[PDB]
């Protein structure tokens, strides 16, 4: 009551579990990203010279 | 990226004259110039049995 809000308490408790849903979503981007599909080059027709058709 | 679906292939296809083809390899048969068929693997077996000339 002295330097803070009434509110600051739901602020710093969201604050915390933001800041951990927030290094849970970097973690899992990171992960999605090394496994991604443009990364590798999956399902991606690369064009050739030629044009061949099998 | 979406595995891709290609678009299937026209009517005519090799598959026919593959098929027509083997299915008259075997099971005998009359053939229009001339007078019989004999099946394939019968007709090789008749090879080696009277044989090549060598060298
Ligand atoms: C320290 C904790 C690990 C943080 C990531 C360190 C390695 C990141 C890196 O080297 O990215 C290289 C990657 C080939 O380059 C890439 O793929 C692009 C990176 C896309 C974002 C990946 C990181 C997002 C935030 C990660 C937080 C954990």
């Amino acid at each position: 009551a002295q330097i803070f809000p009434r509110n600051a308490n739901l602020l710093s408790r969201l604050s915390i579990f933001a800041l951990v849903l927030l290094v849970v979503e970097g973690i899992l981007i990171l992960g999605v990203y090394f496994r991604s599909n443009y990364f590798r080059q999956v399902n991606v027709a690369i064009e050739q010279p030629v044009a061949f058709s099998h | 990226p979406f595995t891709p679906q290609p678009a299937p292939v026209t009517g005519n296809t090799y598959r026919t004259y593959v098929n027509d083809a083997r299915t008259l390899l075997n099971s005998y048969g009359y053939t229009m110039e001339g007078k019989v068929h004999i099946p394939i693997d019968r007709a090789m077996d008749l090879i080696v049995e009277r044989g090549l000339p060598v060298r």
